[PDB]
């Protein structure tokens, strides 16, 4: 019955863990939370009644480049400018590079756009619910891509001699993109558990 | 040269036959059947059935009567012989009891025709040819008439007063229909053969013959016209046209046409190959090809 | 019997159809003096000549020894010490040294560090199979070669344990196929021949 | 079997015969046709709400005759059947079904509203019937139990896999599995099983969509060497290899028709 | 647009590639085919390739190839350089 309380203890499977991978800071306790052990943090009136405060923030560690993200649910269904824009000022106020915001089910057009625009240099990402709630990066056909610095990007272009249009794109409607959180122009090199003979390293960029 | 059989339809089925499912239609009853007086053979009919659309409605049958026009329910035909009572009409296709399963497929047919509703209306929707014509109601009634006699049904009988015939064969036709969405046999098999004929040399050199014929009494009809005007003096051999089929023949059986070198461009393939003596065993096994 | 006679009408053409349809559209590719299968337009499809970096033609599929072993037997195989075994020594003939100073003993389990990184990695990578298809069959080279020389168990090694670890670090540094350096463009090659190389130290280690 | 029959389409499949319209006046109508009725007095007797803020109304029973046949190979009990229907209706419907006890298994859905609001885009007049059918559309169509939309009827083949040991040796794990038979996945990992990091698919398509682009392309090439391989067939990895990158190798899956 | 590689940091593979000898064999079949400066003592020969093979063997052939990158630079290679 209380099916969809335990559904979201596994946003959390597919959000702490959503890090590094990236390179912010996490702790290694947050990642070992078992069933109850996330109840446990959370006091809900029951049995049911969850929400609260289900959402916090992260630190990174490569120091410089700036800045840091933030981790917030909803919980309520259905978003939503009237809980969109208004969820902004909060991202502006504690200062972050970028944040997510989660939901179910549908988003309505009118909250899409009158966000990223006025954005500037920060970014809204991205997914929702009973989508990805699970991390795809922990799958047999899946190989482990790592992002690129713009100095190692300019490498590739040097050993290889091309052209950053020369290259392996990747659609930005891709789980993957979207979870290391790419943006237009960065290249990620993936480790391929090829044969091959050997491993394989191929490169992409994105689209 | 040798003429070469062939192997189209069978006619006169009384051929469930459905398909699937793009898809439109959901079960046909195709009949393509006509006379068969020693000749003629033009004519065709099929009638539809529709179940999809979860939303429109409850599954409604239609039909078309070639070769006009589009499709008209069921109902509104047996209301154009001589059966528009309701009840009646239902005796014509199934039985009760019944076994309304069978029947209440029915319901969403007749719907169909509340509006019909008795003889008028009935002939009425019939006004689509066609190439631009009519003027109107009269008019209609007179081509509903003719089509009810030559087109519904062209076999069984031609004449004038036999419309009561009709009205089973349709019942017949939609009975086996109903066998099949209720799924109480199977569709029947087009592998036959055994239901297909061979068109030889006879049945061939028929359609020819008549599709050169008929232009003879109409190459003459015009001779007749240009003489009885400023011409006159009566007849004589002075028209009747030596090279109309001689000619007319020679390069018909000649090639694989079926009227040239007229127009007629795709018009099938003979059927007209040269004999093939290689081996006499062969000469044989060629004399008996279709 | 006229099915088969209509499913050999088919394959006569269609057959034909479907082989165009590649044609068509890899036509483009095409290896460049790079080292590397690019695109009409240049655009990019393999950075290596097949993920490989060989030519298909000259390949023979081969076995790794060193896999499907328990690890109670890997180290009968492999590994050595000083703890209550010399075995070597019976066949270090002629000459022992008789293990001279440190140094030796030290290069057989640095050997075995890697040939070691190696069992694990693969797997960790390849499900269980063995049979794999490889550049140059090795498992042959070497015999023959035990033709070519002969010597039986009764001539016993006139080599040393400090060869045979530099012979390959020199051999398997011959094997080059993307030039050069030119740094970390040594990496696309140190693992472009990866697979390879765990073969030369699983069939000739120590 | 707890997955087995834990993502299936399931709905209204068990009824299959069916669904029955009868007219009954009062709230207390009935006759049959069979034996029940006297469930449907009890129900009546414990008088908890009849009346309720509303009263007497809904002359427009509906029955359904759950089979046996599926209540087996399928863990379903009555209450369940009829317990999620009005989580999707509001209390538009008043389902009364019987104990296991029974020889038919039946249960009721009446209808109630007026003196409702009525309204509005689109009169009714003659006759009660239409707003109904199409109601059914959905009942049928809607939907509890782990019926991965989309996903019907499912598989179990014991598929010898190979695995490690801490010996070193390798052994053949005889794991079951199952074989869907359409899709979609997506949801289909958020199963309890699962399993997420292994599960599998025939359509490129959605594996683009749920994995990654890298993911598709070990797809492609699974899916072509499953192709030409059984049985003894002339395979190279190599030119294998090729076809894959030149068709992930843009971002989007371009096909090569002819 | 060209751009020239330097003699000195050439980075294709040193060895005469399964193409190459085509082409060059080719190449001077040709020209002796056409009365041309012959480089090693004539062994004997009437066929004007048998004889471009000969001098293969003994890497005394002139031509050189120049090896275009997708960069659009190139590099030139001395028959007498190659493996």
């Amino acid at each position: 019955e209380e099916k969809n309380i335990v559904r979201v203890f596994r946003a959390w499977k597919t959000a702490h863990q959503l890090v590094h991978d990236r390179g912010y800071g996490v702790s290694q306790a947050e990642l070992d939370l078992t069933l109850d052990q996330f109840k446990a943090m959370h006091c809900g009136m029951g049995r049911n009644l969850d929400r609260t405060t289900l959402s916090f923030y992260a630190k990174p560690s490569n120091d410089s480049n700036k800045g840091t993200i933030y981790i917030e649910f909803a919980k309520e269904p259905s978003v939503g400018i009237k809980e969109m824009r208004t969820f902004v000022h909060t991202l502006g106020d504690h200062n972050h590079k970028t944040g997510i915001l989660i939901y179910a089910n549908s988003m309505t057009p009118s909250a899409a756009k009158i966000i990223a625009t006025v954005t500037g240099q920060f970014t809204i990402e991205t997914f929702q619910e009973s989508d990805l709630i699970v991390n795809i990066t922990h799958h047999e056909l899946v190989p482990k891509h790592i992002l690129l610095s713009p100095d190692e990007k300019k490498e590739l272009l040097d050993r290889y001699k091309l052209r950053e249009t020369q290259l392996p794109r990747i659609q930005l409607a891709d789980p993957v993109a979207r979870y290391l959180g790419l943006k237009r122009g960065e290249v990620v090199k993936i480790v391929r558990r090829s044969e091959t003979s050997g491993r394989y390293n191929s490169y992409r960029i994105c689209a | 040269k040798v003429i070469i059989a062939q192997e189209r339809s069978a006619a006169n089925i009384v051929q469930v036959f459905k398909k699937a499912a793009p898809s439109p239609i959901a079960y046909v009853a195709e009949i393509r059947s006509a006379l068969e007086r020693g000749s003629r053979l033009i004519s065709s009919m099929q009638i539809k059935l529709m179940a999809r659309n979860t939303e429109n409605s409850g599954q409604t049958i239609r039909a078309t009567l070639p070769y006009i026009r589009s499709d008209i329910p069921i109902v509104i035909v047996f209301r154009a012989l001589g059966v528009v009572p309701d009840r009646d009409i239902l005796e014509h296709i199934c039985y009760d009891p019944n076994d309304f399963q069978m029947l209440e497929m029915m319901k969403p047919c007749i719907e169909e025709a509340f509006v019909i509703q008795d003889k008028d209306i009935a002939l009425d929707y019939i006004g689509k040819r066609g190439s631009t014509t009519g003027v109107t109601r009269e008019k209609r009634l007179r081509y509903a008439h003719d089509i009810l006699q030559k087109e519904l049904l062209p076999h069984i009988t031609t004449m004038e007063g036999f419309e009561t015939r009709k009205a089973f064969f349709l019942g017949y036709m939609i009975h086996r229909m109903l066998l099949c969405a209720l799924e109480r046999r199977e569709p029947d098999d087009r592998d036959h053969f055994g239901k297909k004929r061979l068109d030889l040399a006879g049945p061939l050199l028929a359609s020819l013959f008549r599709m050169l014929f008929r232009k003879m009494t109409r190459d003459v009809y015009k001779y007749m016209q240009k003489c009885v005007e400023t011409n006159r003096e009566f007849n004589l051999t002075l028209a009747v046209k030596s090279n109309i089929i001689t000619n007319g023949l020679r390069y018909s059986l000649a090639t694989g046409n079926w009227g040239d070198q007229k127009r007629s461009m795709v018009n099938r393939v003979g059927v007209s190959q040269v004999l093939n003596r290689y081996t006499f065993a062969s000469t044989l096994s060629h004399l008996r090809r279709t | 019997g006229r099915e088969g006679l209509i499913d050999t009408a088919v394959k006569t053409a269609e057959t034909g159809y479907i082989q165009r349809r590649l044609v068509k559209a890899m036509e483009d590719v095409m290896v460049r003096y790079d080292g590397t299968v690019r695109n009409a337009m240049g655009d990019i499809i393999q950075f290596a000549y097949g993920e490989d970096g060989l030519d298909a033609t000259l390949v023979e599929y081969q076995v790794f020894d060193s896999l499907r072993l328990s690890t109670k037997q890997f180290e009968k195989k492999y590994r050595i010490d000083l703890m209550e075994d010399r075995s070597l020594s019976l066949y270090m003939e002629n000459s022992i040294e008789n293990d001279s100073s440190v140094q030796d003993l030290l290069d057989e389990e640095y050997t075995q560090l890697v040939a070691d990184r190696e069992l694990l990695c693969k797997f960790i990578f390849p499900k269980g199979d063995a049979r794999w298809p490889l550049p140059v069959n090795v498992q042959r080279i070497i015999q023959n070669a035990l033709q070519i020389f002969h010597l039986e168990a009764k001539k016993p090694t006139d080599l040393l344990p400090s060869d045979i670890i530099n012979g390959l670090n020199e051999l398997i540094a011959k094997l080059t196929i993307f030039r050069g350096s030119d740094r970390i463009t040594r990496d696309v090659q140190n693992n472009a021949t990866l697979l390879f190389q765990i073969l030369l130290r699983s069939k000739f280690a120590v | 079997k707890n997955v087995q029959t834990q993502i299936e389409h399931t709905t209204l499949s068990t009824v299959t015969s069916a669904t029955e319209i009868h007219y009954d006046p009062d709230p207390q109508d009935t006759v049959i046709e069979e034996d029940k009725d006297f469930v449907e007095a009890f129900f009546a007797i414990p008088d908890e709400e009849v009346e309720e803020n509303l009263y007497k109304q809904s002359p427009w029973l509906l029955r359904l005759e759950l089979d046996r046949a599926k209540m087996l190979d399928k863990k379903l009990s009555m209450s369940d059947v009829a317990g999620k229907i009005a989580e999707s209706f509001e209390r538009d419907l008043f389902t009364i079904w019987s104990e296991d006890n029974a020889d038919k298994l039946i249960i009721r859905c009446r209808i109630i509203r007026d003196d409702d609001r009525k309204a509005e885009d689109d009169d009714n007049m003659i006759e009660e019937d239409v707003f109904l059918k199409t109601i059914e559309g959905h009942m049928l169509e809607s939907i509890s139990l782990r019926g991965v939309p989309n996903i019907t009827r499912v598989y179990m083949m014991e598929h010898k896999i190979v695995r490690q040991i801490e010996d070193g040796t390798f052994e053949r794990a005889d794991e079951w599995v199952l074989e869907t038979d359409g899709i979609n996945l997506t949801e289909a990992m958020t199963v309890e099983g699962v399993d997420a990091t292994r599960t599998y698919s025939n359509s490129f398509v959605e594996i683009l969509q749920i994995l990654g682009i890298e993911a598709t392309r070990s797809a492609l090439l699974k899916e072509l060497r499953n192709v030409i391989e059984f049985d003894g067939s002339y395979v190279n990895y190599r030119h294998l290899a090729l076809l894959c990158d030149v068709m992930t190798s843009r971002g989007h899956l371009m096909a090569i028709t002819r | 647009s060209g751009k020239a590689v330097a003699k000195e940091d050439r980075t294709t593979t040193p060895y005469m590639t399964k193409y190459e000898r085509a082409r060059i064999l080719g190449t001077r079949a040709l020209q002796i085919s056409m009365n041309a400066p012959v480089l090693v003592d004539l062994e004997g020969e009437t066929d004007p390739l048998q004889i471009a093979m000969k001098e293969l063997a003994q890497k005394k052939i002139p031509l050189l190839v120049r090896r275009y990158l997708p960069d659009g630079s190139y590099e030139d290679w001395s028959v007498a350089e190659l493996i």
